[PDB]
């Protein structure tokens, strides 16, 4: 689960980490009024969307008149921002972060993730701030420094200094860097973060470390014990169908194609998509039924999948699960009738009563082919969109 | 076969819960030597004709179970697994989905130091066809045989199971290591066990996007696996940085794409197959 | 460093642990006024001294009239309480804890220490509450249950339940016990405690777990990061010479005997005492100079040692250290003159200029024998008290 | 000799501090191959003619030191020790006094898993007379020899050192394991090293009140130590439950009295001596 920059910064504040003076405003009026609360211009106004690359899309500007803050807020509030990290549809700007201008002397990068290969939370620091960290990892690997949090001891100050000295920091900046590391590592552990990215972590002309930006990722699996983060969820930043599917115990992820996929199992889901791909198809989505395929669940699945116009056929691949193949067929039938599915539906069924459920599908009359095996299923759904 | 056999004595944590009950009934019907269960608060009672204990330690003293299957909701798993480890259980199969990554991070460090083996979490379990069944997998599609299967996915494993039964190869043991980012056991751990297992003649390794377990497993296979390995990775068509269902199925930092894993496996000499439907065929080939 | 029961209970409160309703009062008036704040009698009034066995010494009483609370406070405030755990001089009662009467159904024991053998914080629980835990450990070892906190994971709920079930608790009492364990273990780790002892941990007639008593021991070595505990130190509970010595970088511990021992090194100190013992002597104290034996330090040492009338000779055993043996001799000389040491002083000196410092001692005129070796030193100090 | 020798390359953490400076000068004068020091903030400078580094890792890369002596104030020791362990240092001698017990509890768990050996804290150090000196002990009372000494006390060790030099026995190596409750190394750890050391012909084990390291060491000696062991425990006249100077010198729960240790040692066949002045004599006897 992603947080907004303003939220990450509130959090940083809460942990004594340095971030610009700023306020998240929801109206042009609040935004222009925040200028004076901040002080002397110029001020930085930033759209608050979960995606990055807001800069290159004009959502971040340094203005020097209240009249400008206002114009900016007016231009963006309620509008959707499209960055290279959002789909073509962009993310809604409901807050404009208005902060004090910062005097950048140098730009560093400091971030952390759970490294699956070493099974540790790993902090990463680079003098290559302001740049996409992946790019720096690609090209100048020797400029990225890392430390692994020891699960037995918690973050240790020497790790912060290690990074500080490798960044060539010195003097008070080392102590300051260490503080930031210790607190970010503390936040990481205590809020069950999945990711922290400060890009850029800035050394100001006045010679102080400051978090110019902040990107926090929380572990969704830990939200049950993170009430604060739980409330910070901004649903508007994601395709609503995702949260929609989730209440229904479905995992939905919209894609580009026109062949809807409904499968039980994430692995089978991805694999199904790939097979539709292998057979010249174009998967419109990932939808993992995973929770018992009850009739209503399937109905929901269909509503969610078909809520996308590009969908010109739906492949249903169900291997096993809790419900028997005939009950699954009835639900597909019932969902296709009810939801008024106007598209061809190919179904692959494996398990008890696979054939009886196939028969039930064939005898429905509805445009639902019962495939005989997965390869077949694919070819048939692919074929079923040819022309459509 | 690896991990379990006709002699493995299993206890179930979360035994009196829905899934714990339902899946223990299945285990029992298959002949798994379920010998008991743990549900704090119901010690001293019986359920499915087995004794229910308040703690894993009481259950181990009582039954000598060396394996535990955990069906405890996510919020209490760390506690459960740690309790099992502490009670001497040598093998933990954790079915639970949703365990915080930071909890598994700690648990994994513990599992390794205590020398306890854990298959999961967010896994379907383990089954040595004809001998032992721990988990939620459907026992009727398996056939005692010679192919060992390891997978990060439950359903995809079934596809491979179906195929290997339909080619008459059968399965030695199936290990669903689960879809979480920090699993208790990984491909290399299980692969090594298949290599050392006389009954396993070929191996099916099923992966997906995210992490680098597959790439490391490839490197390991080239160097230490001699039996033939058929491999399949799901997620070729998966967007980057989006969780595809399983917590671990997510391409983070543009690293860990299906193609990379395929290629890394191909380079290590693994027989990869692009369509999961051809796992059986590919086995026939190197068999 | 020990805390008072009332302080431990404030702490327990702070961590959501259940303890009686009570107030630490410093005057009979506050004490009698606390009765009504508490409610219906009867009330428990307890002298607050660090030692235990306050009960058997009359410092704990259940009274049922304000007039009684008052009489009790009047009897004890400013007076010293002597228990089997204090020296014959007792500990000052400066606070009377006035708490609500508790309805005891059963008495349990729950405590924790750092177990040096297993190198873990270990919680211990027993159904044998109200009893000295050592006694129960002696006689019914199978009734003491233990769990070791795993440093890698922190206290875990199953450990609390383990103990709860071994105590035969059940129902809500198990959840309640687990909470108490989790919090006591959290306090132990976070406040850098050295010891926790709840005796008794009571199951009330109303069927709830409550901390009737509390005995917390903090790790002195951690006080630099425990500001709260730091302020809780009640110096009046210990021999003042101890804190006195500490500011001077001396480790003083009063004993019974009449042969003062001044040595550098705790090990050498104990060993010195034992040798004086072996040779028919009776050590009056342990005083480890340990910090550079400067002249002033030695002077302080003497003041502290001799501040005890029973002292009829002082053995000084110094082996090495930072100051050369002759400078040490001058300081002994200077301290004996200045402090006006009126007792014989035997000195054992080893190291550079051992003999030159021995000469300096012999040529002082002062009653200071320079021993030739440790066994000798002992025999001479022992001899030097014969008759005196 | 054990732990260190003429070839041990040592770095000093807290090198530019008072004690770090003073005691490194002594080490240097004795011939200990001090090769550098670490003081965050003074990397790139020189002190005592050795390079000063900002981190232990820079110091190890630079010098190949495998040992580190730590003179860092208590509040920063955990950090220091953990930094050394992480930098690959295989031997840590920690002189620092006052380290919170809970810090050493964690450190000790770490030391053991990382396979790093730590002598201390609150210890005088280690010295292999004639070859290497790390610590604060006075080098001039030592004599290269055949007696290995382990002690929880600094000064008491000197007494034993003096005696063994004055009987001409000399010392193979002296290990002051320190006076803290959770030391990095204990009697059994060091004892085992003396048993396996050809140069050490007899052992002097010096203990005191508190804990049960001596009692366990006795049990260990009976079973695995063949060389003769002379033992001495201080604190016979110590009150219970009162800290006698060293953080670990305290009889907690009426357990760990000097007499118990003496008796436990006697039972294991150790030559105990009641007066520390007769350690030399007792050695002569079993020598
Ligand atoms: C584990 C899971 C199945 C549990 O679900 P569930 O059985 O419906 O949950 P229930 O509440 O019915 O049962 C849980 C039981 O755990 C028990 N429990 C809780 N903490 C416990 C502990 N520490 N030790 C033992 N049992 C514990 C409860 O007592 C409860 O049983 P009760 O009803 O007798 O009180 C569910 O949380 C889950 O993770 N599902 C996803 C599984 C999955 O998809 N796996 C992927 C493989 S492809
Ligand atoms: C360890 C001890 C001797 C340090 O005392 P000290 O030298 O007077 O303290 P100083 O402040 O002079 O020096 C400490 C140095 O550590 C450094 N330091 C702090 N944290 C550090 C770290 N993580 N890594 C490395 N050095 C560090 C400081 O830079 C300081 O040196 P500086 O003056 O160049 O800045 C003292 O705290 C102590 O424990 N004394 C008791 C020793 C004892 O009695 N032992 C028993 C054996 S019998």
């Amino acid at each position: 689960m992603n947080l907004h920059e303003y939220q990450a910064k509130q959090l940083f504040a809460r942990y004594g980490l340095p971030a610009p003076v700023g306020y998240a405003c929801t109206t042009p009026r609040e935004a222009e009024e925040a200028a004076s609360k901040i002080g002397a211009g110029p001020w930085v106004v930033k759209c608050q969307v979960h995606a990055g690359g807001r800069g290159k899309a004009g959502g971040v500007k340094v203005v020097n008149s209240k009249e400008d803050i206002r114009a900016f807020a007016e231009n963006w509030l309620g509008k959707r921002l499209v960055t290279y990290q959002t789909d073509a549809n962009g993310q809604p700007v409901n807050q404009i972060l208005v902060e004090a201008a910062t005097d950048i002397a140098k730009e560093l990068y400091l971030g952390a993730v759970v490294d699956r290969s070493s099974r540790r939370v790993v902090f990463m620091a680079s003098t290559e701030g302001g740049v996409e960290i992946e790019k720096v990892a690609e090209e100048t690997p020797h400029l990225i420094h890392k430390v692994a949090l020891d699960p037995l001891t918690g973050p240790m100050p020497y790790q912060g200094r290690e990074l500080a000295f490798k960044l060539g920091l010195e003097g008070k900046l080392v102590q300051q860097f260490t503080k930031i590391f210790m607190g970010l590592a503390t936040i990481f552990l205590e809020r069950d973060l999945a990711l922290i990215e400060i890009n850029p972590l800035v050394i100001t002309k006045q010679g102080d470390l400051i978090c110019l930006d902040g990107k926090l990722g929380a572990d969704g699996n830990a939200l049950f014990r993170q009430p604060d983060l739980r409330e910070m969820r901004d649903q508007s930043q994601e395709d609503p169908r995702e949260a929609q599917a989730a209440q229904w115990e479905l995992n939905y992820v919209a894609l580009d194609g026109n062949i809807g996929c409904m499968v039980n199992g994430a692995g089978l889901a991805m694999g199904t998509m790939d097979i539709v791909k292998l057979h010249g198809g174009e998967p419109a989505n990932f939808l993992d039924v995973g929770g018992g395929a009850t009739k209503e669940r399937v109905t929901e699945a269909f509503k969610i999948i078909l809520s996308d116009d590009k969908v010109k056929a739906v492949l249903v691949n169900i291997f096993g699960g809790i419900v028997r193949c005939d009950l699954i067929a009835d639900g597909i039938i019932g969902a296709v009738a009810e939801v008024g599915v106007n598209v061809p539906v190919v179904v692959r069924l494996e398990g008890n009563n696979a054939e009886l459920g196939a028969k039930k599908l064939a005898d429905s009359g509805l445009n639902i082919i019962a495939a005989k095996g997965l390869t077949d299923a694919a070819q048939q759904v692919v074929a079923a969109v040819e022309g459509k | 076969s690896i991990l379990i056999d006709k002699n493995t004595k299993v206890i179930c944590q979360g035994f009196t819960g829905s899934q714990g009950t339902f899946h223990s009934e299945q285990a029992i019907a298959y002949g798994t030597k379920m010998v008991g269960g743990v549900t704090p608060g119901k010690g001293g009672t019986t359920h499915l004709g087995l004794p229910v204990f308040n703690t894993v330690r009481e259950a181990v003293a009582a039954t000598g179970a060396t394996a535990s299957v955990i069906y405890v909701p996510a919020p209490f798993c760390k506690d459960s697994i740690l309790e099992a480890i502490d009670a001497g259980i040598k093998l933990i199969i954790t079915i639970t989905e949703g365990i915080p990554t930071l909890d598994m991070l700690t648990v994994k460090v513990k599992l390794d130091e205590a020398g306890v083996r854990m298959i999961g979490p967010n896994a379907p379990g383990v089954i040595t066809p004809g001998e032992c069944k721990i988990g939620i997998q459907p026992g009727h599609i398996h056939k005692p045989g010679k192919v060992g299967i390891v997978s990060r996915s439950g359903t995809l494993t079934y596809e491979a199971v179906k195929q290997t039964t339909d080619y008459g190869f059968g399965q030695s043991t199936c290990v669903g290591i689960g879809g979480d980012p920090i699993p208790g056991s990984n491909f290399i751990d299980i692969l090594e066990m298949f290599e050392k297992d006389p009954q396993t003649e070929a191996i099916v390794m099923i992966g997906e996007i995210g992490g680098s377990a597959e790439e490391e497993a490839a490197a390991y296979i080239k160097e230490h696996v001699t039996k033939p390995v058929v491999g399949y990775i799901a997620g070729v068509t998966a967007p980057k940085g989006k969780r595809m269902g399983h917590a671990g199925a997510i391409i983070a930092g543009g690293k860990g794409t299906a193609d990379e894993k395929f290629a890394a496996l191909e380079a290590a000499g693994v027989k990869t197959v692009r369509s999961l439907a051809d796992i059986g065929e590919a086995l026939k080939t190197v068999l």
